[PDB]
RNA sequence: AUUCCGGUUGAUCCUGCCGGAGGCCACUGCUAUGGGGGUCCGACUAAGCCAUGCGAGUCAAGGGGGCGUCCCUUCUGGGACGCCACCGGCGGACGGCUCAGUAACACGUCGGUAACCUACCCUCGGGAGGGGGAUAACCCCGGGAAACUGGGGCUAAUCCCCCAUAGGCCUGGGGUACUGGAAGGUCCCCAGGCCGAAAGGGAGCCGUAAGGCUCCGCCCGAGGAUGGGCCGGCGGCCGAUUAGGUAGUUGGUGGGGUAACGGCCCACCAAGCCGAAGAUCGGUACGGGCCGUGAGAGCGGGAGCCCGGAGAUGGACACUGAGACACGGGUCCAGGCCCUACGGGGCGCAGCAGGCGCGAAACCUCCGCAAUGCGGGAAACCGCGACGGGGGGACCCCCAGUGCCGUGCCUCUGGCACGGCUUUUCCGGAGUGUAAAAAGCUCCGGGAAUAAGGGCUGGGCAAGGCCGGUGGCAGCCGCCGCGGUAAUACCGGCGGCCCGAGUGGUGGCCACUAUUAUUGGGCCUAAAGCGGCCGUAGCCGGGCCCGUAAGUCCCUGGCGAAAUCCCACGGCUCAACCGUGGG
């Protein structure tokens, strides 16, 4: 036979030149600055994947399918997905800007720690912020509800302080 | 640097006690092994001659690093048990 | 295996038993032969190292292991290749620690703490029973050692019963009948380390091997193979279990 | 996403094939800042040929020697210590490489051996009595161009050989103690034979000595373990423009040989054995776990990691050993090549690097035994191109960069002008990291500074009805089709679209395709009902009653290695990756 093969973990579409297609993922890509399409695929991957499971538990019946079921619904809402009375069936109403809203640059965009999109993406990058203690520098981070609430500026940036010139023009916003 | 002690260890059948500890330290350099080494002998009254320091790690966007030492009751049972480049990277013993 | 017999094991292949990483390395310590079989048993060295963390190295873990600071059924082992197996008892008399090892609700081995005085009892299971020279019988056990009795006693024993062995003297102590009502602990199959009391036994015809069923504290019956039950006792343990 | 779009006509509806649009693999054009992880890199043609270095040793606690330094006395010596080769023991049958052969009990799976072998290891029961001998090392003399090799002298052992006892094997006659489902098996007693053990050796203390007390060892028997041998049922390619095949062939009786059963091989007696449910022969291939694609049913592949098989330039054959008819051991034939003083003597990298050749097609003549393991040793330890660490490479996957903010102007997407900010990345340092280094990680100084390309632009199919050349010429064109002096289609400029550290070309497989149809296609006129009928095997077969339990359904024991797949939790910053559990 073969050895394993690493796969990739997004999907590309079926025809590269749709007129609607197209318009609807540039207002997407406008609207939360990611830097190419195959970023904003992935997400949506990620969004396939938990509705193949919702179905496919829908139908099945047993004992490691209560637990599968569960598991499920508890990983969802601790992303913050879901609200904590949902159940089974409110998976399949969920849309790509619901998990784009969970990224950490648009994260720190709500949170008022930047003025813009792309300046919270260069304080990702350049290591501005930390979230529950630790430094992370990827934009993409999915962030889990237990920890929303501790992220702030490094404690070592020259951000964490708010005499700084830049803060000051952020916090006039 | 602040200094935090994890565990103690007892080893008889070797004769030794293991260390781990770590080291909180913001906006400064990862610190020394001899800084370490006087730290930690102050701090628990040991023997600096018959005490290694097996590592120190830094993390990626920590503040804080992680140790790890050791520190035998007799000289002639480190030299025994110890790898000899171990005993080098410390300073115990010359290199030739 | 094209000319000989093999003298290595790749981390990959290794008894499914064991609590090994089978990805951090290439190679695994070969077992030597002894005791037990491949299937319940681990050598020694994953037993100083890995299981107890007394060492780091492999280097260092010998250097223990010959200064005599491991007892195994009260006799000092110093090979590394050593197998360790089901029911044993390993003893460090330097801290004064002792364990029995014993298969997992899932097949793996792990060591069951216990006290000193039980420390000094291994059961045995009657494995085979046979007439040797100058009109003896010799029993078999499952652990591979051998005993030699009398031509009076020869119907105080058969096969599947349980012997409580003195270690390291060797004497015999007491005997454990097979019967309806005796207390029995599972050692393989899919109902591994489940202990309870039998109930039945069946047998069939042209060699297959025979099924007792067996009910638990909760009075749930199951079946298994019989010389997968190990008797411990008449009606309660006689020694401890997890 | 369980999907369609272009093409036959002046126009229409069909059948049917070709092309577009998706994924993965191999080669290749143009172009490239960074890090991490992994089972990637002379497999396709040549299992073709190979210069040089390395890829298997270890034991001084088995034994006599040589040399050196010291202490006691020393004429002489005796000690202790350290190196060296030799005899002797164990290992070199594993590990590593490649896929030529093979359609077969080779492989997968369930069973069997009551028909067999096993050095090292574990438990129990016993034994170690008496003799003998040579030789290496060392000294004398050598021969030969070398590869190699002769004579004489002297010596030891855990070296070799005898005698005894124990023990082993064969056959005949009794007794019934054991295991087992079942005894050509095990145990006991007589009888005739044949074969036939051992090293109380070594080391250290207490010993004045006597002798103990530990450590490592030698031989026999019973059983286990480890590694294998052999056998059976079932399962998995293509061809009838291959129809009959086999004669030690199929079976029986009596033997031989083997570790062991067997036409495995002989002597004798019979005519059997296989086959249209495909024998025989030919073709192509190492088998599996798995891998690619698809909504699924399916279709295609099986180099890299694990398990099994086979091979060492081609074809044959032996010695030693527990194990070989042995990749870095031996012999012959065939065919290449090398050194000779010409008499002779050597060598096959399908081990790691490296070279030539063949091609469209593939890297350094590097560092280390620190980790994981193996062999040797009582042990400390020694060796290992296995394995570990780096070097070269658009191998696969994951995470980032090529700036950000404020106010003005513009054609307001984007660019420009002012003012401010940050340092992922870049340059120079300290620590940590590592066998030693290098990467990586934490700090310090400088500075927007060091960083965007490839294809396309008539329709399918997102994007220009603008400018300049050429003029059925040059050229484009997967398909339909453009170009004949007013070209949105060729060449170039300026614009624009798609993806982006990548993007295009060529070949292959799946999908597209219900153009292979079990699910699920067709045959009046489009490809397709034998010119007609009778009938053998096969397939399909009317109603009721009783029985059985093979198919079929339900429950439960023993199995189908690990890796690979899905889910939750946990560790590397998250991830890729890895661990613990459930499937
Ligand atoms: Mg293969
Ligand atoms: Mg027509
Ligand atoms: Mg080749
Ligand atoms: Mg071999
Ligand atoms: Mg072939
Ligand atoms: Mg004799
Ligand atoms: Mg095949
Ligand atoms: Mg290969
Ligand atoms: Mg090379
Ligand atoms: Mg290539
Ligand atoms: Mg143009
Ligand atoms: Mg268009
Ligand atoms: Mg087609
Ligand atoms: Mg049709
Ligand atoms: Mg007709
Ligand atoms: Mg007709
Ligand atoms: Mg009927
Ligand atoms: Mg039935
Ligand atoms: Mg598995
Ligand atoms: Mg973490
Ligand atoms: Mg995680
Ligand atoms: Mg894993």
């Amino acid at each position: 036979g073969d050895p394993k093969r690493q796969r990739k973990k997004y999907e590309t579409p079926p025809h590269p030149w749709i007129k609607e297609r197209l318009d609807r993922e540039r207002v997407l890509m406008d609207k939360y600055e990611l830097k190419n399409k195959k970023e904003l695929w992935k997400h949506e991957t990620q969004l396939k994947n938990f509705r193949r499971r919702a179905r496919r538990l829908l139908a099945a019946r047993g004992k490691q399918a209560e637990i599968e079921r569960e598991q499920l619904l508890a990983r969802l809402k601790r992303l913050g997905l879901l609200p904590e009375d949902a159940v089974l069936d409110d998976v399949l109403s969920l849309t790509i800007e619901d998990i784009l809203e969970r990224r950490l640059q648009t994260i720190v965009y709500k949170k008022g720690l930047a003025r813009t999109m792309r300046q919270a993406r260069q304080l990702i990058v350049h290591g501005h912020i930390e979230v529950n203690g630790q430094i992370i520098r990827s934009p993409s981070y999915l962030v889990l509800k237990e920890e929303e609430d501790t992220i702030t500026y490094a404690r070592t940036s020259p951000f964490a302080n708010p005499q700084h010139p830049e803060r000051m023009m952020i916090e006039k916003a | 640097m602040e200094i935090k002690i994890t565990e103690v260890k007892e080893n008889k059948l070797i004769g030794r006690k293991e260390i781990y500890f770590e080291i909180y330290h913001p906006g400064e350099p990862t610190p020394s092994r001899k800084d370490v080494k006087g730290k930690l002998v102050a701090m628990l009254d040991l023997n600096p001659e018959t005490t290694v320091i097996q590592y120190i790690r830094s993390y990626f966007g920590s503040y804080k690093s992680k140790g790890y030492a050791k520190y035998y009751y007799d000289k002639d049972r480190m030299l025994y048990i110890e790898p000899e480049y171990i005993l080098i990277r410390d300073g115990i013993i010359e290199k030739k | 295996a094209r000319k000989g017999p093999k003298r290595h094991l790749k981390r990959l292949a290794a008894p499914t038993s064991w609590y090994i990483e089978r990805k951090a390395y290439k190679w695994a310590v070969r077992p030597r032969p002894g005791p037990h079989n491949m299937r319940t048993s681990i050598p020694l060295l994953y037993i100083v190292r890995d299981y107890l963390g007394y060492a780091k190295t492999a280097r260092e873990a010998r250097k223990i292991l010959n200064e005599g600071k491991f007892l195994v059924d009260g006799r000092v082992r110093k090979d590394y290749k050593f197998p360790v197996g089901i029911m044993d008892v390993v003893s460090i008399p330097e801290t004064g620690e002792h364990y029995r090892v014993l298969p997992n609700r899932i097949g793996k081995l792990i060591l069951h703490p216990i006290s000193e005085e039980e420390a000094n009892i291994k059961p045995l299971r009657i494995r085979n029973k046979r007439m040797v020279k100058g009109a003896k019988i010799q029993l078999n056990f499952h652990d591979g050692t051998n005993h030699l009795i009398p031509l009076s006693e020869k119907d105080n024993y058969f096969t599947s019963y349980t012997v409580l062995m003195k270690v390291p003297e060797r004497e015999i102590l007491e005997v454990l009948p097979f019967e309806k009502g005796a207390y029995v602990f599972v050692t393989q199959g899919k109902n591994v380390a489940r202990k309870g009391r039998i109930v039945e036994i069946k047998k069939f015809p042209m060699g297959w091997p025979d099924v007792v069923t067996i009910e638990d504290e909760e009075g749930e019956l199951f079946d298994t193979l019989k010389e997968y039950a190990f008797v411990v006792g008449r009606d309660k343990p006689r020694i401890s279990l997890p």
